[PDB]
């Protein structure tokens, strides 16, 4: 299906930006699931900590 | 935000609260709740029993 000389490269580029940008969203998602790991850890560590004082 | 709870310290915009969180304390010793201790009523001690 005949096309001009530059259209096939505009169509390949408009799906490079999309995969790059959808690649960044993934990186940031994974980071925010690491915050909920730090948070949980902290809480349970403060509980185990108080126990050791009171029983002493 | 993790260093103002671990007691490790915070560097950045959270660098003013590293002196406010030293007054709170760590463990059983709290500079804030030791201000109340110079004003404790003086109760007598315990000695052996005399008739």
């Amino acid at each position: 299906m005949p096309v001009l000389l530059g259209i096939p490269l505009l169509l390949r580029f408009l799906g490079f930006l999309l995969v790059t940008l959808f690649g960044y969203l993934l990186t940031f998602l994974k980071k925010g699931f690491g915050k909920i790991a730090i948070a949980i850890s902290l809480f349970l560590a403060l509980i185990i900590g108080l126990n050791s004082i009171l029983v002493g | 935000v993790s260093g103002l709870a671990n007691g490790n310290g915070a560097t950045g915009d959270f660098a003013g609260s590293n002196s406010q969180m030293a007054q709170v304390g760590d463990g059983d010793n709290s500079p804030l709740m030791n201000n109340f201790r110079q004003y404790l009523p003086s109760l007598p001690q315990s000695v052996e029993c005399r008739p």
